[PDB]
RNA sequence: UCAGGGUUCGAUUCCGGAGAGGGAGCCUGAGAAACGGCUACCACAUCCAAGGAAGGCAGCAGGCGCGCAAAUUACCCACUCCCGACCCGGGGAGGUAGUGACGAAAAAUAACAAUACAGGACUCUUUCGAGGCCCUGUAAUUGGAAUGAGUCCACUUUAAAUCCUUUAACGAGGAUCCAUUGGAGGGCAAGUCUGGUCGCAGCAGCCGCGGUAAUUCCAGCUCCAAUAGCGUAUAUUAAAGUU
């Protein structure tokens, strides 16, 4: 342990800081549920019975 | 089981009821008045205090950590609190014998999680709020 | 010109020395139209002066085109000068409205009840 | 103080009790893209007109049959379906508006009209064409989509007099590039 | 707020009552035990040449104190009505504008073509391959057309003005004329990604996360929900057949 125990704002003060990666702008109103509702059901690609989710990472 | 059920037994029935309400524990401290003169804050969301002392509490086990906690003396009242500072770091930001506005832990007078008898937390520091200083939008006036 | 005028729900009223109707106005592709060009119109349809003519209270209806408003003719200047209200007299010359503050009113008046007999030095100068 | 003002107001919708329901967010997903919809209370809308036509017919069924009330609001409320073009002429009785759906009032909207009578490409066109000035009911120029068409007023909807189709002037895109266009063989 | 039966609230624009710092007494008048009338005691308090004299915002603006907690010392009798000896004078009653995310209604923030790749129908063919017609994206990036948000002249508006509606002139390529507030273990929509910390710092309504390979802390990326709005404290109705 570095310094003393019961020491306020530790690892926001440790964490090493990184910049925003963004650029481009997002839709608003109704042409981001026009996206959605494409996205959602116009054109989908089939899977087995055990369906996956909108973020699956692995 | 037997409850009388005759034409005329008004009274018997909205008496007895009238009786049996101040058996509910929610309906007899909102209507004695004893809670009120009891509660720190007299009926209100909200209160302003000043600032005493700051302190560590331990917390209750299965869990381990030192809670960030102060002690307040109400401006209406004079009488003494003890309040929860929320987020990272948030205690940096307080100092010592001044203003803090300080609202409910969201169980009407119960304490919440593994902090043991703490009934309060701390909302704003000398009319700047907590969140607005966390997130970098304001600063301390000095 | 396409500017167009034409009269709704008209009565003669004798009692006042007038007749007074509804005016639409249809002016497709402009403006509103000024009060001055539509008096001298209803003056060419009743064949009178249009020194006599008072109108106002014009509207334009959302996508244009179209506008109501009201108007009056009387039988004489004189009977004119003194039926009209004094403000539609002042918007064309007739009449003249004092230039004085309702302060200044008020306050000359809370000094005149200070003093008694012949008054007139906080009245005049004061 | 007295005031000659008036303070009458009332909402127009309400929200859903559950508000993670599975079986609902897609329902209510496929009614505004097949409809060409802004936000989620603009279908809420809809939901409370029907639900407050349905709670008058089922307290007029439990009347007589010839309750001077019953033949009175019932023959008015009928009426009214009929005239938005909701319901058949030939049906005609309480019974049958129990059976009514949403999308029998969301087809009734401007902005499907404008679509499927052919003077726009999709639904979301339509609405651009409205809120940009460029289209007319009878006489009067018309600028909110919601608008409901009656059955008489369904046979005159058209371009604007004042607009670049419809027989107008040039948009300011059009006027620009021609001028400057021009101005290309020098002093313009 | 509510299946049916109920529970809770009502200082507050209409109607009735009471009171003008606290108690008491009385003049005038058809009508008052009146306070923009008077007399005295009780509590405050202003001026003085110390003999004396004067006072009542729980009217409209404005100030101090209090507290979690509430707007301008603006314009006018044009409208609605009232008072007087009156067709003529008066009205902080009342009307108008300022401040105003208490709260309610409507409604923008991208539409459409062409081109390359992509999905799936359908036809010729054993299969391969080609023709194919209707819909998705998204990149190196293409193309022309539409429009109000703003700026600003005139009419209209009104007591005089502002605002709204009407109408000439400027006004858009996206790297801006850049949408936010809360979340992603379960209840409950949505990551068994990548870096830091190591029972510490912190999270967590409730059950629970952290002790060197964290789905829960601190951050980057991606995704979810409602949307000009979204989160938190506290009173209260339903859920409560837990009165």
């Amino acid at each position: 342990v570095h310094g003393s125990l019961a020491r306020v704002g530790k690892v926001r003060g440790q964490t090493l800081k990184v910049a925003k990666q963004e650029k481009k702008k997002k839709r608003t109103g109704r042409a981001k549920r026009r996206m959605q509702y494409n996205r959602r059901f116009v054109n989908v690609v089939p899977t087995f019975g055990k369906k996956k989710g909108p973020n699956a990472n692995s | 089981m037997g409850k009388c059920r005759g034409l005329r037994t008004a009274r018997k029935l909205r008496s007895h009821r009238r009786d049996q309400k101040w058996h509910d524990k929610q309906y007899k401290k909102a209507h004695l008045g004893t809670a009120l003169k009891a509660n720190p804050f007299g009926g209100a969301s909200h209160a302003k205090g000043i600032v005493l002392e700051k302190v560590g509490v331990e917390a209750k086990q299965p869990n381990s950590a030192i809670r960030k906690c102060v002690r307040v003396q109400l401006i209406k009242n004079g009488k003494k609190i003890t309040a929860f500072v929320p987020n990272d770091g948030c205690l940096n930001f307080i100092e010592e014998n001044d203003e803090v506005l300080v609202a409910g832990f969201g169980r009407k007078g119960h304490a919440v999680g593994d902090i043991p008898g703490v009934r309060f937390k701390v909302v704003k520091v000398a009319n700047v709020s907590l969140l607005a200083l966390y997130k970098g939008k304001k600063e301390r006036p000095r | 010109d396409t500017v167009t005028i034409r009269t709704r729900k008209f009565m003669t009223n004798r009692l006042l020395q007038r007749k007074q109707m509804v005016i639409d106005v249809l002016h497709p592709g402009k403006a509103t139209v000024p009060k001055t060009e539509i008096q001298e119109k209803l003056a060419k349809m009743y064949k009178t002066t249009p020194d006599v003519i008072f109108v106002f209270g014009f509207r334009t209806h959302f996508g244009g085109g179209k506008t109501t408003g009201f108007g009056m003719i009387y039988d004489s200047l004189d009977y004119a000068k003194k039926n009209e209200p004094k403000h539609r007299l002042a918007r064309h010359g007739l009449y003249e409205k004092k230039k004085t503050s309702r302060k200044q009113r008020k306050e000359r008046k809370n000094r005149m009840k200070k003093v008694r007999g012949t008054a007139k030095a906080n009245v005049g100068a004061g | 103080m007295p005031v000659a003002r008036s303070w009458v107001c009332r909402k127009t919708y309400v929200t859903p009790r559950r508000p993670f329901e599975k079986s609902r967010l897609d329902q209510e997903l496929k009614l505004i893209g097949e409809y060409g919809l802004r936000n989620k209370r603009e279908v809420w809308r809809v939901k409370f007109t029907l639900a407050k036509i349905r709670k008058a017919a089922r307290e007029l069924l439990t009347l007589d049959e010839k309750d001077p009330r019953r033949l009175f609001e019932g023959n008015a409320l009928l009426r009214r379906l009929v005239r938005i073009g909701v319901l058949d002429e030939g049906k005609m009785k309480l019974d049958y508006i129990l059976g009514l759906k949403i999308e029998d009032f969301l087809e009734r909207r401007l902005q499907t009209q404008v679509f499927k009578l052919g003077l726009a490409k999709s639904i979301h066109h339509a609405r651009v064409l409205i809120r940009q000035r460029h289209i007319r009911v009878r006489k009067q120029v018309v600028n909110i989509p919601s608008f409901i068409v009656r059955l008489d007023s369904q046979k005159h909807i058209d371009f604007s007099l004042r607009s670049p189709y419809g027989g107008g002037r040039p948009g300011r895109v059009k006027r620009k590039n021609a001028k400057k266009g021009q101005g290309g063989a020098g002093a313009g």
